[PDB]
């Protein structure tokens, strides 16, 4: 069975600090605060800080990532109507399937809009904003 | 524990009255269905505190009613008539699903796809949704 249905813990990383980097002579981009303007789509996948306020919180929902399922017939737990498993696939006579919430993964949801601060606007522009997930813990 | 306190109901009965020849003002309770409803359970973290964790596990709350909405009959057992030989059927809801005959019962009417659901003599439980503040 896969392994991120028992895995109990759940992973972060935390930028490099400035201090660190300027130790070692390399130019870190991950801590640098930026304001949602100067978020360009150039750095989509990159780790990136993000320096805003607050203004929208949504509460706490959950969010599933893997749908358990089970069948009578084989008994087979199938991970993603009919059983797929290799004993109902070479059978002639296939198990419908039944969803199980209790095997399914599921994980704690909130979203979060940030919003640039005044300093960061230039003159004749509206604060633009921009989307937070957060997931886990 | 509902089932087993069914039992125990069932078995109260059994053993505390008619085996004790106390009296026999049992004979019905063999057939209805009990259920018995924990509310005590200890003083609970509201609502704003709950977590995904917490999912199918018991808890408490308090709060105020808003919005409730009209007793909306929910289908339990479902009355199948065959549409050409007016054979009656009685299926039962097994988890929430009806399964529909696809040929009638009788051995001399096996026509397929010849049973009808009739709406009106069907048997329905009551369903309430609350909204609670
Ligand atoms: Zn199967
Ligand atoms: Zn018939």
């Amino acid at each position: 069975f896969p392994p991120n249905l028992t895995r109990r813990y759940f992973l972060y990383f935390k930028p490099l600090s400035q201090n660190c980097a300027r130790r070692y002579r390399k130019k870190a981009i991950s801590s640098k605060p930026l304001s949602v303007r100067q978020i360009k789509g150039d750095f989509l996948g990159q780790l990136i800080t993000v320096r805003g306020i607050i203004t929208r919180v949504s509460d706490v929902k959950p969010a599933v990532e893997v749908i358990a399922y089970t069948c009578d017939q084989c008994g087979y737990e199938v991970f993603q109507s009919e059983c797929t498993s290799e004993e109902c696939s070479q059978n002639q006579t296939k198990g419908q399937l039944f969803m199980s919430t209790r095997a399914s993964k599921f994980s704690a949801f909130q979203e979060c809009k940030i919003q640039e601060l005044s300093q960061q606007v230039p003159v004749g522009h509206i604060p633009r904003s921009l989307n937070i997930h957060v997931n886990g813990t | 524990v509902i089932s087993i306190m069914d039992q125990t109901i069932k078995d109260c009965m059994v053993s505390l009255i008619v085996d004790n020849n106390l009296d026999y003002d049992l004979d019905e309770i063999e057939t209805k269905f009990y259920k018995v409803r924990p509310y005590n359970v200890g003083s609970c973290k509201g609502m704003r505190e709950l977590n995904p964790n917490d999912i199918d596990k018991l808890i408490n709350l308090k709060g105020l009613v808003l919005r409730s909405t009209p007793v909306i009959p929910d289908m339990k057992v479902a009355f199948f008539k065959c549409n050409v030989c007016d054979h009656t059927m009685a299926v039962e809801i097994d988890r929430g699903v009806i399964q529909e005959p696809a040929r009638c019962e009788r051995i001399d009417c096996n026509e397929p796809n010849s049973m009808s659901l009739i709406h009106n003599r069907c048997s329905f439980a009551d369903k309430q949704v609350i909204k609670l503040q």
